[PDB]
Parts: structure tokens; C-alpha cells; sequence
């Protein structure tokens, strides 16, 4: 059969990923422009939301050295690939877990609906890639919202998860944090309540 | 905004390291036990950030100058350069390449590294750059030293530089590690050996590149990166 | 005083480097053009100094501590150890082993080295010790870096440590260089290649020795040295 | 035939030999005890002498980075192998050429006569081994004395040099330096007046 | 005027013939005995003439017509064509290729050639051309004959065409000789054998190229030329 | 390690080099335009000079079949690379030794100063490449001028020649040929007074 | 790299280990001297204690054929390595689980504090090696004491266990067996509450 060049193989990001990709967190000086966890400036259109979460290993313990990359549509359901710190909104961001409490945060807007390739609407979601010591190839997941239950029930991606109980692992819980809408999305890498991870 | 007009060759997850590789001890509790759920590519997966307009500092790619505290870092001066292409051999231009590493003695500038080898006051260990219009990137740095770590009772990482590459989409994004030609620590490392296929391991070994060296100044290593092949959609929804 | 009671196996001067090896440019004007004159061994050649009672400082073998100016040197912490034996396999006890080298960046602490890589304020680069009663020696040091030199227009020494060994007589005294397992610079070096026989080159390559490493601390290399075989005189003057 | 373990192959000492073997000369601090160029204390028996010389390459230019090791009998014609800085006399010493003027010096006593293995007396001599950048394996020579002409004429080692003209290259020239007996021994590695070098 | 904007890969002077190759007798007294002195590249070495504005005659590349004295030369009609590239594989466009050769009987049109084989009144033996925008050149000529020469008592050059190529700088300029596929004189020639590596000799052998022949007219040989690799400067003076 | 395509190996130009590169000298008709030894039109800027020299083998005999290529800055220190017979000045030229006298000549101007890659001024020089029968790969050298002593003493290229005596081999001697300013630059390929040859 | 002779590979002790190492338990006659579970004569210095425990598999079932070897300092923090049935105290002992109840016992004294190789005090501990059918290479663990909380919190070995919850698996529980001071140390080979096992 036709064999292409093989892809460069993945390796773990390791526990010092912060020094390359999350400079503050390593305990280090930042450069003038950094890619970080504020996807939306106050003036971006849409519903401004706080996202937060913790990451657990198979023994139920906090993963305190997680690194997360996120990719989401704007409030119109359009992906904005022209990354610029001058933009009111960027579709891409990065965050990391605090070594102390183990919590990451993101400041963004709720994404609009986007269709799959077959033209069927997907429920609002944020695409997540998770890296850490111990993770040899990053884990892909999606964060959906518990205030979109009717949309989630019809999502063609959630419907590819055979068991309804496993779909629940992708649904972030709405709360209020200092009077702003927030959602908690915890990730369990292994075992009870294991988060669904995707291949694509 | 971005459009869904490309597809990416499916990953070979037996060429990449599997999640559960127990000799690398931290992988045991940090690997999913359920199967990954395959999903078809949509615009969510086939698009990604383009960093053409991220503002780079003049020394961002130059680790000999980007933590300057009164002098040059101690260690083997090297250029690390190469090309990013996809599986079809097409160059990947204007893509973000980030790297980080230990200093000449194997010490990282990170609060959580307590290895007894000293920090170098003129070395920080972080670089980034964008590939040029032809897919090429370049860094100047010091060759990192091996370093011991609490896996087995006498385990040592080979000299290595961590790399992150964005590529055209979140489907192509990759984190990996570069190792150095001939390093006898490579075959002994449980992180290297998380990769099952020896031919895949060879793809992470940078080659000494005398052609790219600056005489009387610095050596050079070459490290080419291959991202998932990108093709146009064809015959979909019909 | 010393006595003439031993003979030393004749040197193989095709195993050693010849005098004239033109790719190593300085050898051209510094090699004799006349043949060496062979002379029989006498007491002048078969005796030599014994350094059992030379006074060594406590750190003479320890390059991590023997140029202490407020800290540890930067670079790959290593033990370099091995055994000195003769060609018959007999250990050579209480013999003087001296060594010198560049720092982690390939810079020597010598007035005549103007390579742009910086000096390390806590590294001097000189060690000595006496082999023990069983022929073993040990040093602790930093792995030296390669360094460029004005031979060809882009020549670089592999990482190396210079060694001098006295042995039992002035006939056994030897100066050589240690290279490191897997170093891709080794086959390219005109000083290495002054040695014509590839098997002889292999004898100068120190092997990574994980068994002798201190976990979480330092790696180790093993370098055994073979001096001319020593035998008793027999059937002379009869 | 019987093949023993091969000897470790020689390599050049290189131009920074001083840092390992001639610490002062490198521009560096010395240790408490160093092996150097004073073989005899004032109180050693025998005729105290100064030795000096310069080393030339094949183009007639000074070798300014030479390192020399010497081995000689005491005034009785006995070799003293018990090296100790406390000794009035040591049979072994080291010297090096100045980078500026290119001259080495040694302070010693004139050696006594020693017999070869066949019981035939050798003329008084100092055994020399020369190391430097460009010298892949050290060169062995002997320094004999011009005030021993009758002994030199009968030396069984000098008589192994087939041509009388080449024997002259091993004869040091007596002089007086600040009222002390001295001898100059210049070495020419290559070409006109090339110094005899030995294998043994 | 010219600018210093590039560097050229250092020559491998063990791939090229050495200066002293005594079987080629004239090399004995015409080879330096001192080592070459290496110098860094400056504008003096990294620039050189470009010949785009040299006025070429219509037949300068056609030896069948450029010495026309009433007829065609006698001999095997051949096209000699190829591509000039550098070591990175990049074409070298608009570069000067010059060639000269004996006639079909091995006789040179030079007043110092006294070989008894006759001159051909319609053959001169000199060509030049500039490579095109893709690096290709072509000449039309007759195949030269071998010829005897006063080296050993029965030495004969294989059939050959002398070549000179300018390239982008004086650092790239090269003179060489083309030989012909299968010629049994090649392994016997002390000039060919000035090149120590048999693989390097193979690089001088032109291959029969039927694809490029003119049926019922002329055959063709292909001879590609590789000049030193050219790269941009990087990390200089910093 | 990374191995590029190997360079095409050099061969001797041979004794009939003139057929291809010095047509007049071969005894042959010239073409309309030839690359030859007059670099400067009579009204080119700068000091017009004649260069001439002879080439010697290791036996001290003339090399009567030498072919030389030269490359030099113009009087303003500019390299004129757009070769054209209509130019006031060409930085490139060719010459060859006469078979009778063994003497080559070049008509040019004295080159202006150019900086090396570190920005350090080089003394005025002409780059020379020498080709001939018996020369397997051409020899590179430089011709400097004896009336530029101050500049020569500071030249970063001349200073890379370890021995001052060898630097003298590259210094052309000011003289007069038919009353006109000239510099003689003899080359000795081998032996006593051997000319410095470069690798780069 | 340097490769030594390979170590002889381990194999399971198998279910009849008692034939060789616990003769009474196999149902067999004992020899005059046996290595067994009474480390201390009644008048040995220190606090006399009973140790006891049960061993569980990954299904929570008793491992009734366990064989254990122990090594501990005496009450004065000294390792008594000259094994002798006449000693007041032996630092070494053996025990095995009863087949009925699955319980092992050891009669000893509480060990004194010993320093690690860096001179840092370790909390009082007993080194244990566990062998059984199904165990291919023995498992190393340590038994520490719940009434040494201050010492345990500072132990440089316990501190190498990344998770505090896992450190708790090595802490034996003070209790009373027939009115006498005892500590219970259950081992869970696999699963919930899995005992920490060491490599060294
Ligand atoms: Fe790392
Ligand atoms: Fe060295
Ligand atoms: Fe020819
Ligand atoms: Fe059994």
C-alpha cells in the first residue's frame, strides 16, 4: 500500500513544560507577548464566561503539572485563526494547573454553534488538548455546557459515545464566581468517571 | 475566519508511544483505560491558530542572548535547525516552533527542579520561532546535559531538547523531544522507549550537521519534523 | 636505587600514530625525517620514577572541588575511572595518572586559548592521582565540550580528556587522549585519525559506565589503559 | 604468533599540555608539590650544572610549546627512582619552553657513568622525552656532554648511530652562565642538523 | 557591486585529489610541502565574477562548427550535456562552463603537443557556454581519443574532456576532467588515480545518454557537476 | 551526521590548459570576446599598476605552463562582479606564464581596502588561484604590496600565518617595468621560500 | 556501554516454599537450628513488641502461602548481622502466614533510629521482603510505627513517596495481642489501599 513519510513521534511534555509554554508558572520572566488564558477582552461580543477545572490521575490525586491548550469558535460559531494579542477575541488559548491548588482557569466567551462536515449542528463546545508528565501523547477532549442540555442531546459528536453515562463526563457544571457566569470542567484521566478522550 | 477544506492523515498510534508504558512510571496512573473514541474530522479539528502576527522579540530564538545577565552561558555552542514538512513532503511555512531545555549540566530553570547541578546565570532555556516561507526554523543554544530523575533507581535522561510545533490545525499540533546523534543514554531511557518501534525512535535523533556550523564558533545539529499529511476534501456528502 | 631487571615489549609504531600525519597540519614540520635509531634496553630505559611519595592534595583528583571559587562548575558531572595494566594483563599499581581538559564549553584555562566560549570561574581542568594497589584510578570532573581549532577551515576536536601515565619506566611513559562513546566528531578528527588502524582508535574511546554512576548525582565513564608488557630478563650475556 | 593486549595508542600532548603538566607556564596556580626542573638541591653531591636549550621545527622556527621530561643517574651513576621533593637529588624532572624566548632550563648535577646491559660503560648522559603540539608520539633522545669527548667516542649507544656526523647532534656545548657551569642542548626535530631520536 | 551574503561548505580535501600523488610524476615537484593555511570566508572569497554579460559567439558551444575550415570534423559525434548544482542540490544558473579536448585521434591543437597522430583541419577543441536558468549546459563535439604521455613508459590518458566551472564565487571555481562510461583506461591512469576514493572517481565518469541523442546524427553523454554548497550566513558577530 | 552531495573532484588543468582558457598562448585564433589580463581601461579610477611574476617548482625551475586567475577589489574597495569587456574595471582576470621566459603579467589598478566578515580592514590584496600540469587542485594565495607595510602588519588574514617569515612570501616587491609602476610577485610552489597557500 | 555479568533472574518461591524455608509450616520436622520469627531473647535491650499482619491479593482475598523476611536495627539503632541463635538480638528473621487464618507474627523489639547515607535520620522501620506463589520477584516494603508520627513526617524515605495517602500504607497500627504491645501491618499487594513497594 501507499506509505507516506511517518509522522514525528510524540513524547511527554514532562514536568518542566512551563518553562517553554507557561513562563510565569515555571517561576520565570515573561516575554512581551505570551499566548495565555484570556481569549476574550472585555469588549468581545458574546456571553463572557470563566472556565475552571482540576485534573485527576487514576488514584484520584491532583495532577498539579498539567498544561492545556484550547480551541473554540467565537460567539458567532466561527473559528478565528489569525492569532493576535490586539484582537478582542482569539479562538486559541493556553492554561496550566497551579502546583499548589491544582486548578486552571480560562477567560473567554461561550462559543456559538458549528456544524459537522455533514451539516449537522454540534452543541457548543471547547476543544481541549491535555499535556503533562506521564502523558506520552496528548489527550483530546471537548468541554460542553450543562446549560445546553437540549443541544447536547442531539450533538452528533456526543452521540458517537456509545454509553450515555460516558457523555456526562464532557458536561461542564455552571456556577457563579464573584457574580460572573462560570463553568467547572474537571478531567479524570483514568478510572472512575474517566473523561472521554477522542481520536481524530 | 477559518474554513473546513482539508483533511489530515489518521495518526498511527502504534508509531507514536502508547499511553500505558509502565517502565515510564508516571504513565501508569496518567493513561486512560478506556478506548479513545474516534470522531470524524470537522472544522473544529481541521483548523487551528496561525501565529504569523505574534510579536517575537529579537532574541526569542537565541538562547545564548535571551537570558543575558552579564555574560555568555557556559557549554557547547550549537545551532539547532531543520525543516517542518507534512507526510506528503510539503513544507509547513509560518508555523510556531517552541523549545525548552536544561543547561549544560542538566539543570532546569524551574522551581520544581532540585538537581544539585548549578544554574547558569546567563541561561534560561526557552526559545521560539516561526518557520520561514520554506518551512525552515533555527535556534542557537547550548547543548543540554543529561539529567537524573526519580523513575528507576539510576535513570538518566539523554541530553534532549523539548519541542512543540503547532502546524496548520489542532489535529497536527505535536509535542516531542530531540535527542543527539550517538548518545549512549538513548537506548536506556524509558521515555525514549515508550516508543515501541526502533525506527520511530530514530526519527527523534538530531544529526550532527558540520555544513551548518560556524567555524571557530559553534557546531550545528539538524532535526526535521514531519506533521500529519494534509489533503483537500474529496467526494464528501455525495 | 633502581635496577635493570626487566624488559619491555617493543612498541608497535604502526599501532601508535606515525610522526608524519599531514592532515594534522602541525605534524608536518614537527616530525623527524630520519629513521629512529633502535637501541637495546639498558638500565637507562628500563627504570623510571615512582611517585608513591609525591604529596597529593585532598582534591587533586576532583575537578569539581579543586578550583573552588564560590560554587560548583557548570556541566555534566562525571566520574572517569579505569585500570592501568600492562600488555600481559598485569595491574600497574601506584602509578601516576595526570589529566587535563577544557570546560563544558570547550574553553581551556590557558593563556593561549582565545576561543570565544567563556571560562567557568569554578573550573580549572587539571587532575592527578596514583593508581591503587590493584591498578585502579578515579577522577571526578565535568564532561569537556568540543572545540574548534585552526587546522582545516571547520575542524573541531571531539570532547576529550588528555591523559599522561608514568608506568614502571621511562620506556612505558605515555601521553594520550580519551574520547567519549558515540561522539560523532571522533571519525572526523585528524588528530584521532593520526592513528591509522581503526581498532587502535577504539582503544581510546571511554565507555558509559552506569554501574559506577552515583544516582541523582553524576554519571561515569570507564577508560582502561594498557602499557608495554614487562618481563624479567632471560638468557642475557650467555 | 603470540599476540598480547595492544598498548594504548599515543596522541599529541597538544598546545595546552602546560595546564596539566607545567602549571606555572599555563598561567595557573600551582599545587603544594609539583614535579619540575630542579633535580638537585644545593647540597646534592656531584658537579652542579645548568642545562638549557631551544627546540626547532623543520622550517628552523622555535617550538615555543615544548614539554620535556628528563631521567638521569646521580653523580655515582645510580638511578634514583624514589621520587620525593624532600630529596637532595631526584633522577626525574620536567621542563618546558618559554612561549616568549623558547628556552627551557634544568638545574641538576652531572650524571655518573652507567654500563649498558652487556657491561660496557656508556658516556654520561641525560635521557630526554619531548612532547608538543604536532608530535603524535614523544621523541626520545639523549643529551651527552662536550667535555666528555673521550668517553663519548667509546659509548656503545652513540656507536649505534651509523654516521659520525649524526652523533654530533647529541653533544651539548659547555659554557659558563653567571659563573656556573652550563651546557646548551638544542634540538632540531627535522631537516638540517636533525637530532638523533631513539626507539627502544 | 558584489556583497558578502553567503558561506560555502568547506571542501573535503580527501575527496579531491591530494597535492602529492607521486605516480603522477609532475606532481612531485609541483606540490606544496607546507600545510595550507585555513582562513575564514570574507567578501574576497565568497564573491566572484558573473559572466551573463560576456558576449558569446553563436557556435561557442558547438565544436563541430566553431573551427570550420571547409568541412565537418572526423570522429564520433556527441552531445555532452548536464546540470550544474551545488551540494544542497540547488541549480547554479547563468554560470560559465568551459571545456577543451583533443581530437578523435588524441591530438591536441597546441603548439607543445608533438604526438604523431594528425590534427583534424576542421577541429579546434574548445567550447564554452553559460548554464541556463535551470542550471543546464550543453556542448556538441566529437569524442576525443586517448593519448600517450611521458609519465611511465606506457601511460595513456583515457578519452577525456577538460572542464572549468566558475560557480557563484572564487571559492566554488573548479577545474576537472570528464571521462567516458566503460573506458578500460580509466582504472589505469595515474591522473585519475590522484583521487584516492573510488567513489569520487565515479563522479567524473559521464554516462551514455540515449534519451538525449539525435537519431541518425549524434549520440549523447550526461555529465552533472556539483559545486560547493552555498548557504546564508547565520548568527555571525553575535 | 548530515552528508550533502559530494563536490565534483578536481583534476589537473594539464599542460594544454591554454587551448581552453588562454587561446593566444596555445598558438590559436581568439574569439570575439576573451577573459584576459587587462582588468582596467586606461581611464578607470585609481593607481594603474603592472603586476608580474614567475612560478617555481621544488627544484627551483620555472613552471612555464602556469595558468592564473585573479580577483581583486577596484580602487574604491568594491568587487565588480558583472564581468563585461566594456567595463572601466573588471575585478576578475586571467593570465599565464610565457613558455620562453616563464613570466606572467596583469594590467590593473591597486585595490582599495575591504573589511573581513568581522568588520576588520584587510590590507590591499589580490586573490590568486594557480593551475598547471602537476597541480591536482588549484592553489589559492594572496598578493599584498610592500608599500602597504602599516596595513599589512594589521591584516587579520596575514596574522593567521603563524610565522612572520612566511608572511613575507605574500608581499609583492615594488619595481618599474618600462618606467611604469609595477609589483613583482614570484610564487615558489615547494621548498625554500615556499609561498603561503590558503584553504577556505 | 559497560555491561557486567547479568544477575541470575528471579523466579517465584512457589506454594511449597515452606519445605525449604519454613519447615514446621510445611508439616515437616525441623533441624537443630532454624532461622525463624523470634528476633529477641526475652532480656534483649529495648521495648519488646509483637508484629503481625495479613496479606491480601487484588481481589481482597488472603494470601495464605506468604513468606516474609525482615531486617531491622536493634533498639540502639545497630544492625546485628552476625546471625546466631545464641544472640540476645538478631536483626534478621523469617515468618510466614498461617494457612487457616493467613496471619504472620514476629517477636522483636522496636528498632532505634538510623541515618540515611546523607546523615538524615530515618524514622524507626523494619525492612520487609515478601515472597509467594504468584510473586515472580520479591516485593520490598517498610513497616513504620503509628506512634512515631513526628519522626515519620520527617523521614527522607517516606518523603520520596509523592502522595501522602500512599505513605499511610506503610504505617503499622498500635494494638494489643493477649494484653501485650503489638503493631498490625497488613499488606495489600494490588488495588485499593495498595501497599507501597520499593526498588533499590
Ligand atoms: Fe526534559
Ligand atoms: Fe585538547
Ligand atoms: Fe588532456
Ligand atoms: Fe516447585
Amino acid at each position: 500500500p501507499i506509505e507516506l513519510l511517518p509522522e514525528t513521534p510524540s513524547q511527554t511534555a514532562g514536568p518542566y513544560v512551563h518553562i517553554g509554554l507557561a513562563l510565569e508558572a515555571a517561576g520565570n520572566p515573561t516575554r512581551d507577548q505570551e499566548i495565555w488564558n484570556r481569549l476574550a477582552k472585555p469588549d468581545a461580543p458574546g456571553e463572557h464566561i470563566l472556565l475552571l477545572g482540576q485534573v485527576y490521575d487514576g488514584n484520584g490525586h491532583l495532577v498539579r503539572d498539567s498544561f492545556l491548550e484550547v480551541w473554540q469558535a467565537d460567539a458567532n460559531g466561527e473559528y478565528q485563526d489569525a492569532y493576535n494579542l490586539e484582537n478582542a477575541f482569539n479562538s486559541f488559548g493556553r492554561t496550566a494547573t497551579t502546583f499548589d491548588a491544582g486548578e486552571w482557569t480560562l477567560h473567554t466567551v461561550k462559543p456559538g454553534v458549528v456544524n459537522n462536515a455533514a451539516g449537522v449542528p454540534m452543541a457548543p463546545h471547547i476543544n481541549i488538548s491535555l499535556f503533562a508528565r506521564g502523558i506520552n501523547i496528548h489527550l483530546h477532549t471537548r468541554l460542553y455546557f450543562d446549560d445546553e442540555a437540549q443541544a447536547n442531546a442531539k450533538c452528533p459528536v456526543l452521540n458517537l459515545i456509545e454509553q450515555p453515562q460516558r457523555r456526562e463526563t464532557l458536561i461542564a457544571k455552571r456556577c457563579e464566581v464573584d457574580g460572573k457566569t462560570a463553568y467547572r470542567f474537571d478531567i479524570r484521566i483514568q478510572g472512575e468517571g474517566e473523561t472521554v478522550f477522542f481520536d481524530f | 475566519p477559518a474554513q473546513d477544506n482539508s483533511r489530515f492523515v489518521i495518526r498511527d498510534r502504534n508509531w507514536h508511544p502508547k499511553a500505558l508504558t509502565p517502565d515510564y512510571k508516571t504513565s501508569i496512573a496518567r493513561s486512560p483505560r478506556q478506548a479513545l473514541v474516534s470522531i470524524p474530522q470537522s472544522i473544529s479539528e481541521t483548523t487551528g491558530p496561525n501565529f504569523s502576527h505574534l510579536g517575537f522579540g529579537a532574541h526569542d530564538h537565541d538562547l545564548l542572548l535571551n537570558f543575558n545577565n552579564g555574560g555568555l552561558p557556559i557549554g557547547e555552542r550549537i545551532i539547532v535547525a531543520g525543516r517542518v514538512v507534512d507526510q506528503y513532503g510539503k513544507p509547513v511555512p509560518n508555523t510556531l516552533v517552541e523549545m525548552w531545555q536544561a543547561n549544560a549540566g542538566g539543570r532546569y530553570r524551574h522551581k520544581n527542579d532540585r538537581y544539585l547541578a548549578p544554574l547558569d546565570p546567563n541561561f534560561g532555556g526557552v526559545g521560539r520561532c516561526l518557520t520561514d516561507s520554506d518551512g525552515y526554523y533555527s535556534f542557537r543554544t547550548i547543548k543540554p546535559g543529561p539529567y537524573p530523575w526519580r523513575n528507576g533507581p539510576n535513570d538518566w535522561r539523554p541530553a534532549h531538547i523539548h519541542f512543540g510545533i503547532s502546524g496548520p490545525s489542532i489535529a497536527t499540533k505535536l509535542i516531542t523531544q530531540l535527542y543527539f546523534e550517538g548518545d549512549p543514554l538513548i537506548p536506556m531511557c524509558p521515555i525514549v522507549k515508550s516508543i515501541a518501534n526502533p525506527e520511530a525512535v530514530q526519527q527523534l535523533i538530531a544529526k550532527l550537521d558540520m555544513n551548518n556550523a560556524n567555524p571557530m564558533d559553534c557546531l550545528a545539529y539538524r532535526f526535521d519534523i514531519v506533521l500529519r499529511g494534509q489533503r483537500k476534501t474529496h467526494f464528501e456528502n455525495c
